[PDB]
């Protein structure tokens, strides 16, 4: 059901293995003939449990009838989120 | 409605979604299936304040315009040490650099 | 043109509905294929609009013309009204990739001439600096159009 | 009454040529950013009221004008100074404002044209 997301820093983010899957890298790395865990490196925690944020809201939102709010990034976070997205294809 | 929740300890943090109308034993149930450890060995908070596991989350104050999927609530954490509870500790994560020049206003 | 309004000259009654935190701008497709915006609506506002059958309309974030959805796609096409009532054009923001949310967020922050003062990788400045755009989005949309 | 008449004359050898700097700031800075504007297109060209189906239109508005007119005039020279520009653009919204009801949609293109217009227009040169 879950998977564990490590950042950089060591902080440990568990998540619904659905959710994780909406990173097109995450998904990729752990698809094939299971890993239930995942080390980011180059990632630190303030970044990374902002993607788990967006994991949420991407399955929330997704195909969902009622109307989406917006998903906030604030500027501090925006270069260092922008890297981690483009790093993890969501 | 749903609730979406980040229930951190230390520097674990688990990502779940549960009605108003549930419980704060159901919420211990969701813990002890990930890690490993009973409701009676929990302590789960609201701040600094004990949440009772006979009450609705709703009834704990978590609501759904509060704990949305892009600003969840944080529900505190706190496991059995021995004959004693250890104090509830969160450790907060890393701290992004200081802000550009180019994205000041 | 496959994507362009048809001079029907039938009339149809449509409902702009603001269901987004942004400013919407409503674009009318002419006759010609050309984008032709109309009047504002301010989010969480909607209006009635004289509009005809075959008409084709896209919505865009009027400052910085991000892609909006309508009725849960990117085009919208009135049809006659049955019985005198309304078509309803339903806006509101897409689940947007985090990579294209991020891009959006930054071109707010940093004026075009600061990109590549940036300390992110090269292929990210070419990313920023390739803006949204109507006539960029309505190739594709013709391209897919095509295949299906 | 329906045909469009002819449209506003764009030079005169007749009517004295002349070139300012505020002049050359009204078609650089004013009419360029006016004619790219999102709500540029109902104003670019004379009102064809025959295609449009706008009745009465060249009976109630009496000097028609638009953008392609003032840009031609501007390009030729044909306007004596900067106030003679102006009045154009006054004359084409007043025109919007006249012909068409308070609050339709055309309306509230002209004015947001004009409220840049009027921006643009307050930092026109002293001429020099
Ligand atoms: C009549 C009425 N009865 C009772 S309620 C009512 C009514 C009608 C419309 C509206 C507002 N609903 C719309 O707008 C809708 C939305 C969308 O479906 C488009 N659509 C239309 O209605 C269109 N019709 C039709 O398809 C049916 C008739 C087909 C005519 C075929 C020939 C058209 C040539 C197309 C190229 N030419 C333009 O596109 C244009 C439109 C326009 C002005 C100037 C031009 C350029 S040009 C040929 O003159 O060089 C214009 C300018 N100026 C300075 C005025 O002062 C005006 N006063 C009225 C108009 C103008 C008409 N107009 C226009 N109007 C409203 C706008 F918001 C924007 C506009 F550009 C247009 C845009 C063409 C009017 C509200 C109430």
């Amino acid at each position: 059901m879950y998977v564990k997301l490590i950042s950089s820093d060591g902080h440990e983010f568990i998540v619904k293995r659905e959710h994780a899957l909406t990173s097109g890298t995450i998904k990729a790395m752990l698809s094939g003939p299971e890993t239930n865990e995942v080390n980011f490196r180059e990632i630190p925690s303030h970044v990374l449990s902002k993607v788990c944020m967006y994991f949420t809201y991407k399955v929330r939102y997704t195909n969902s009838s009622t109307e989406i709010p917006e998903f906030p990034i604030a500027p501090e976070i925006a270069l260092e989120l922008l890297m981690a997205a483009n790093f993890l294809d969501c | 409605m749903d609730v979406f929740l980040m229930i951190r300890r230390h520097k674990t943090t688990i990502f779940t979604d549960a009605k108003e109308s549930s419980t704060v034993f159901e919420l211990k149930r969701i813990v002890e299936g990930i890690l490993k450890r009973p409701p009676d060995e929990q302590r789960l908070y609201k701040d600094d304040q004990l949440l009772d596991d006979g009450k609705t989350l709703g009834e704990c104050g978590f609501t759904s315009q509060t704990a949305r999927p892009q600003a969840p609530a944080t529900v505190g954490l706190a496991f059995r040490a021995d004959d004693t509870f250890e104090a509830l500790c969160i450790e907060p994560f890393s701290s992004p650099p200081e802000l550009p020049d180019v994205m000041k206003p | 043109p496959v994507l362009r309004s048809v001079n029907s000259r039938e009339p149809s009654q449509v409902i702009f509905c603001n269901r987004s935190p942004r400013v919407v701008l409503p674009v009318w497709l002419n006759f010609d294929g050309e984008p032709q915006p109309y009047p504002t609506l301010p989010p969480g506002t909607g209006r009635r609009i004289h509009s005809y059958r075959g008409h084709l309309w896209l919505f865009r974030d009027a400052g910085t013309h991000d892609g909006l959805l309508v009725n849960q796609t990117e085009l919208f096409v009135p049809s006659l009204n049955v019985d005198g009532q309304p078509i309803f054009a339903n806006i509101t923001l897409p689940v947007y990739t985090l990579k294209e949310r991020c891009l959006q967020v930054v071109r707010s922050l940093v004026k075009p001439e600061n990109y590549r003062r940036l300390d992110i990788v090269r292929s990210l400045y070419e990313d920023l600096e390739d803006h949204p755009n109507v006539q960029k989005d309505l190739e594709r949309l013709t391209q897919e159009r095509i295949a299906h | 009454s329906n045909a469009n008449p002819p449209p506003p004359e764009t030079s005169n050898p007749n009517k004295p040529k002349r070139q300012t700097n505020q002049l050359q700031y009204l078609l650089r800075v004013v009419l360029k950013t006016l004619w790219k504007h999102q709500f540029a297109w109902p104003f670019q060209q004379p009102v064809d009221a025959v295609k449009l189906n706008l009745p009465d239109y060249y009976k109630i508005i009496k000097t028609p004008m638009d953008m392609g007119t003032i840009k031609k005039r501007l390009e030729n020279n044909y306007y004596w100074n900067a106030q003679e520009c102006i009045q154009d653009f006054n004359t084409m919204f007043t025109n919007c404002y006249i012909y068409n009801k308070p609050g339709d949609d055309i309306v509230l293109m002209a004015e947001a044209l004009e409220k840049l217009f009027l921006q643009k227009i307050n930092e026109l040169p002293t001429e020099e």
